[PDB]
């Protein structure tokens, strides 16, 4: 079906150059904007770079700005990320994400497998606080997860831009709830979401053995995108 | 031809089926329509429209 | 509700005369162009005469010109066709057709196989 | 960009890309010239469409694409519909021309052809569309005239008093009776053409044989004249 | 003097008429989005040139004549530059419209279908203005040195320079317009129905307005008068005339005028 | 003769039906609604103009939500608009350029369209591949399709150029039911608020009320004089309105078989292309061939306003389910949203 396969990772010397190719198969590549998402060995996801459909607009994180370049080959169905002058903070796993934007769209629906890379040897930001990092609970009971944003995420359109992601061990995150109310395709009705402009709450009515893993908050108000710390739910 | 005879028979059966229904007076139908129109008068933004503050189109 | 009823027409010797009448109901007779069409045995529907709204414009098929005369009475909502000196080949069923739309200079589908605004027809038989 | 969310600017960008694709489609659409083919069961439009399809290369419509002098033509032929044209013909109110095929050698149904031409010419929505008239089957008409068994005066009583006009340039080697009959048949249609045309739209009478290879050139020249007249009317020149 | 007041009122009236006509044409172009064709752009360019000359020339011309008002060297130079550039731009827009009509008449099938244009119409619109400037601007800017009897370009002393200047704006444009109109008329007559009258008066008005000044100045240089003023006014009245003929006879601006008015 | 006997029996039945209808004619609708206050002047102004169609617009349909819209143009395009921001959400090219109808699924997951080709194409909007595909192609009609309306995600009623209408099955592609009662071309149909009955207007100046489940005709209404080009069901589901080639809109009632009121004027001589009702049903909006639209006070037959100026013949007209705005498309390449002013 839909496949995003990344390649180009490896061990590099500090200050060197590297390139990642993300091949997309099984969907209309040209109609989807693309993102790179970096996950360090330490807990937490970080948005890296974004390129629109047709490469109209390109956005970079304030850390990788000036050293990372993201491009796309639509006829070859590939997304390139080239980095020069690496450091010791760029050792992480890279995920290739796709996002389509229209009125009722569902951004961040599919994530790539991801490739690992190791290296030898703030005013316009919105913070996310997930105080409950670990919640132990026997399955079959309700579970509540809380997220908080320093800025109100409710725009003049009435749309609140908040996204919930699930990362079960060994697999890339998958989108559960987008825009704080809607449910992603193929997601059971156990997951529900609500909240005010600042505080948000996700509920799992009946826990199962499948839902063990980390839960990540995200915003889409201002394009510097900040993920939450990540709440780990385990038996 | 027999096709015309069959079509005429079908038309006769259709007319017989249609002629046996029950009809209420026109006064009752007029009163019902007027009552419905009056009842939903406040929920028709094409009559005495909503202010521009809550108008989706501006 | 649009109804056109045709009367007149029977056995007629060659060289005889006939007058077909078409009474109209359900519509304003003055707003529509009217036509006379015919169906011969083993033949398709054939346009044979046409008269405009006020009777100012009148047209014939050419094989009946000088023998057939069309007229319309808007006061009584009637369409008359006077047929003079009938030929032996004139045996056919005559239909009084109404043009589909009002205040139009064109008429479509008048001679179609089925037509909602056409009469039942009258049989005109010429024999000797 | 003012008071627009991060997910609204991307939607606007998608709309702009859609608009640019629409512009490309508009250019392609304006490149091609559309025509509407019309004829009866005995008209013979199948032969014309086949000869202009193969040489120049259940469903409710048929499409034929050809190209002459690097100009692209798209001919539409109605099939598998009913016999009432008063409802679906209003779709073809923007075509460049109406090709109308008439069987000249069929005197009995010639009045039907005249009535169809009259109804098409005076239509409310087809009152600005030019008609390219193909009087097909000239060989059969010439053979019927030479045979002499059937007389045109029986169906049209005014043919007996009709004499061919002087300086009409008859084709050298054609019988005078055949030329007279052909000119009378074309006269019968140009009367309807000029009765209420008023110059908004005009008709192009043409004679076609059973196997003629010049039909594409005739259509191209008629379309060139149609576009020239349209452009002249645009600038208020005529 | 009463005569001076009447003359000033007459120039004010003609300036206001130019204002009204060109403002109406530009408003018609702006309001309706249907007028996005190349011919609409050409008519807009002509209207812009006429509106600008009506704005700049006559109001600043009022104090120069029949009034005890003086203009400095910079002001006079700017007035002459604007006047000459706008006049040449109007002439070149007229030639462009005539060429477009010729192309439409003689290449109708390709004019309708095989003719797509964007950011290329603006190329021609910029090019005509650039050529109109290059005809006189650098010339008069150099001529500042050769000259206070009267605010004039100062090159009227040289006859050959005047002949060169009048060659690039009156001989070639009139020849081109006559050639285009003659070709259109010949093609339409071969294929006298009031077309000849219009195609003749279109060139006749332009020639009648532009020839007298361009010839009187040359014959005065080779060897002021009332007839000089008459020729100057005849040249100016072409800007008045232009909105009535070209944009009001395209059948597209007429629809906008009928809808708005 | 058997033929003459059958014709006489048919005439007798028609006379009996007319006599019963006349017996039920107690008082006219105009007489009863004469002391109610008139609406007055209904001035509606254009809020949005949507451009992007390269040819004439033949159809349009709002979504169940009052924001998204779909339109069909004979250049071969089906464009989905976000009316609030005038944005284009989708632009689906069609296999056949001649498209005469367009539908929007009540769930928002599908669209449908048909035309001169005797085929109804259903397109899926929500795909995991990010592009709109052709979900289904229903064939079997022997004429141009005039109208189509969605029942569920798996059912649709279509009316074609032949005298028949059909209820299909999208999953299997076969006509579940065929109605085949009319005489001329069926040009429009309207679904009741509860989808058990639906009306169809045709070119024999007659309207028919069919039961969807049983596939048979219930009542036939004949008040017009020419072909009927549009039909719209009353909001309460107990009446409807019809517009015809003659300059007349007729309001028919269901429980009382006969006709209620007539909307016509001396100055109007063109035909009606579309009709619609407001949310309350008091106003009836009708688009005409003279490039205009009229608003009739449906309870008094008084014109209360004109939507004027579209540069070409008005083709389609619709009202949002919320009743906030009226969308109008014409043979011009543009679609205009109109709304009132406080
Ligand atoms: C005399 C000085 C001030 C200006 C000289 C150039 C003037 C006459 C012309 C040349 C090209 C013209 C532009 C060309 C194209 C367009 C189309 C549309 O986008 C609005 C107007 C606009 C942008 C025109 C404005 C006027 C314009 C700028
Ligand atoms: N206003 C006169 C401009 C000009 C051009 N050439 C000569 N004179």
């Amino acid at each position: 079906d839909v496949q995003l396969v990344e390649s180009g990772g490896g061990l590099v010397q500090p200050g060197g150059s590297r390139k990642l190719s993300c091949s997309a198969s099984g969907f209309a590549f040209s109609s989807f904007g693309m993102h790179w998402v970096r996950q360090a060995p330490e807990k937490g996801l970080e948005w890296v770079a974004y390129i629109s459909s047709g490469s109209g607009t390109i956005y970079y994180a304030d850390t990788v700005k000036g050293r990372f370049t993201i491009s796309r080959d639509d006829p070859k169905n590939t997304l390139f990320l080239q980095m020069t002058s690496l450091r010791s903070e760029d050792t992480a796993m890279y995920y290739c994400v796709r996002s389509i934007y229209y009125y009722g769209s569902s951004p961040f629906d599919f994530w790539g497998q991801g490739t690992t890379l190791t290296v030898s040897s703030g005013g316009s930001d919105i913070v996310m606080t997930q105080a409950t990092s670990s919640v132990p609970v026997t399955p079959g009971e309700s579970v509540s997860i809380s997220c908080r944003s320093s800025k109100s995420l409710l725009h003049s359109n009435g749309n609140t831009y908040l996204y919930w992601f699930l990362q079960r061990p060994g697999q890339s995150p998958q989108l559960l709830i987008y825009r704080m109310s809607n449910l992603a395709s193929g997601v059971p009705d156990r997951f529900s979401g609500s909240g005010s402009g600042t505080a948000f709450t996700l509920t799992i009515s009946r826990l199962e053995a499948e839902d063990v893993g980390v839960y990540y908050c995200m915003q889409h108000l201002e394009y510097p995108l900040t993920f939450g710390a990540g709440t780990k739910l385990e038996l | 031809n027999t096709a015309s005879i069959a079509q005429a028979r079908k038309l006769v059966e259709q007319l017989k089926m249609e002629a046996n229904i029950d009809r209420i007076k026109v006064s009752k139908a007029a009163a019902d329509l007027m009552a419905y129109c009056e009842a939903h008068a406040k929920e028709d933004p094409l009559l005495t429209p909503v202010p521009a503050s809550e108008n989706p189109f501006r | 509700q649009v109804q056109l009823q045709e009367s007149g027409g029977g056995l007629v010797q060659p060289g005889g005369s006939l007058r077909l009448s078409c009474a109209a109901s359900g519509f304003t007779f003055s707003n529509y162009k009217m036509n006379w069409v015919r169906q011969a045995p083993g033949k398709g529907l054939e346009w044979v005469s046409d008269i405009s709204q006020s009777g100012a414009s009148i047209s014939y098929t050419g094989s009946v010109k000088g023998r057939f005369t069309i007229s319309r009475d808007n006061a009584k909502n009637t369409l008359y066709l006077q047929m003079n000196s009938l030929k032996p080949e004139d045996t056919a069923v005559y239909y009084c057709a109404r043009c589909p739309a009002p205040f139009t200079r064109d008429c479509f589908d008048v001679t179609s196989t089925t037509y909602a605004y056409r009469g039942q027809g009258t049989q005109v038989t010429v024999s000797s | 960009g003012c008071t627009l969310s991060a997910e609204d600017k991307a939607a606007v960008e998608r709309s702009k890309m859609i608009e640019k694709q629409l512009q490309k489609d508009k250019q392609v659409y304006r490149r091609t010239l559309r025509l509407l083919l019309l004829g009866a069961d005995n008209s013979g439009k199948s032969t014309i469409v086949k000869q202009m399809r193969i040489y120049h290369v259940t469903s409710g419509i048929f499409e034929t694409k050809f190209q002459v002098d690097k100009v692209n033509f798209h001919m539409f032929d109605v099939g598998a519909q009913r016999d009432e044209r008063r409802k679906w013909i209003q779709c073809f109110n923007d075509v460049t021309a109406i090709i109308f095929v008439v069987d000249s050698s069929d005197y009995n149904r010639l009045q039907e052809a005249l009535n169809d031409f009259k109804s098409i010419w005076n239509n409310r929505w087809l009152r600005t569309i030019s008609v390219i008239l193909f009087l097909n089957k000239q060989d059969l008409l010439a053979e019927k005239v030479l045979a002499g068994k059937s007389k045109i005066e029986d169906y049209f009583p005014e043919f007996a008093r009709y004499t061919t006009p002087e300086d009409a340039t008859p084709e050298p080697g054609e019988d005078p009776r055949v030329t007279r009959a052909k000119y009378f048949i074309r006269k019968e249609f140009v009367d309807i053409s000029t009765a209420s045309g008023d110059g908004r739209h005009i008709c192009y009478p043409h004679f076609t044989c059973s196997v003629d290879t010049e039909n594409a050139r005739r259509i191209f020249n008629d379309c060139k004249d149609i576009i020239l007249q349209m452009n002249l009317r645009e600038y208020n020149l005529v | 003097l009463s005569t001076r007041v009447t003359l000033a009122f007459f120039m004010s009236l003609v300036a206001f008429a130019i204002m009204l006509g060109n403002a109406l044409v530009i408003l018609a172009f702006v309001v309706d989005k249907n007028l996005r064709h190349r011919s609409s752009y050409f008519f807009l360019n002509l209207a812009i040139s006429d509106f600008f000359v009506g704005v700049i020339s006559i109001p600043l011309y009022i104090p120069h004549t029949l009034f005890e008002w003086d203009f400095g060297k910079e002001i006079c130079v700017f007035w002459l530059t604007t006047d000459y550039l706008l006049c040449t731009a109007s002439v070149y827009n007229i030639v462009l419209i005539s060429y477009d009509r010729y192309l439409s008449v003689s290449n109708a099938v390709s004019y309708r279908t095989q003719h797509t244009g964007v950011l290329k119409i603006v190329t021609l619109m910029v090019a005509v203005w650039v050529l109109a400037f290059l005809v006189n601007g650098p010339m008069i800017l150099v001529s500042e040195s050769w000259k206070g009897s009267e605010c004039e370009p100062g090159f009227f002393s040289e006859w050959y320079i005047l002949a060169i200047t009048s060659f690039l704006e009156f001989v070639i444009p009139v020849i081109l317009v006559a050639y285009f109109n003659m070709n259109i008329y010949w093609s339409l007559w071969k294929r006298a129905r009031r077309l000849a009258k219009s195609l003749a008066i279109l060139l006749g008005v332009f020639a009648v307005c532009w020839a007298p000044y361009s010839l009187f100045t040359i014959v005065l240089s080779f060897y002021k008068s009332v007839w000089y003023r008459i020729a100057f006014w005849l040249q100016w009245f072409n800007s008045f005339v232009n909105p009535l003929l070209y944009p009001l006879c395209h059948k597209r601006f007429q629809k906008a005028f009928l809808k708005i008015f | 003769s058997e033929l003459d006997q059958l014709r006489q029996e048919a005439e007798q039945l028609k006379n009996q039906i007319r006599d019963a209808r006349k017996a039920c004619a107690d008082a006219t609708l105009s007489q009863i609604t004469n002391n109610i206050d008139p609406v007055g002047r209904i001035q509606m102004r254009t809020r949005r103009t949507l451009r992007g169609h390269l040819a004439k617009i033949y159809a349009m349909h709002w979504g169940t939500d009052s924001r998204l819209l779909v339109s069909a143009s004979q250049d071969g395009k089906l464009i989905i608009w976000d009316s609030y921001t005038t944005n284009k959400v989708h632009a689906i090219p069609l296999r056949s350029s001649w498209v005469m109808t367009c539908a929007y699924a009540p769930s928002g997951n599908y669209v449908a369209c048909g035309g001169l080709d005797n085929i109804c194409s259903i397109y899926n909007l929500k795909t995991r591949e990010g592009n709109v595909r052709v979900s289904r192609e229903l064939a079997g009609h022997t004429g141009y399709l005039s109208c189509c309306r969605f029942l569920d995600d798996n059912q649709i009623v279509t009316s074609s150029g032949d005298t028949t209408c059909a209820l299909w099955d999208i999953e299997t592609g076969q006509q579940t039911t065929t109605f085949t009662g009319h005489t001329g071309d069926v040009m429009s149909l309207s679904l009741a608020p509860d989808t058990r009955l639906f009306v169809s207007g045709a070119c024999d100046a007659s309207a028919k009320l069919w039961d969807v489940r049983e596939g048979m005709c219930r009542q036939t209404f004949t008040g017009h004089e020419s072909d009927i080009n549009a039909i719209c069901f009353f909001p309460n589901g107990n009446a409807f309105a019809t517009g015809s080639d003659d300059a007349t809109c007729r309001l028919f009632d269901l429980r009382a078989d006969q006709e209620l009121m007539t909307y016509s004027h001396d100055n109007i001589i063109c035909g009606i292309t579309s009709v619609s009702f407001s949310k309350s049903g008091r106003l009836l909006l009708a688009g005409y061939d003279d490039f205009n639209c009229n608003v009739w006070d449906a309870l008094k037959a008084d014109r209360a306003g004109v939507l004027a100026g579209h540069d070409n013949r008005v083709s389609c007209l619709g009202v949002t389910d919320d009743g906030m705005a009226v969308a109008t498309g014409s043979w011009d390449s543009f679609l205009k949203i109109w709304n009132g002013s406080s």
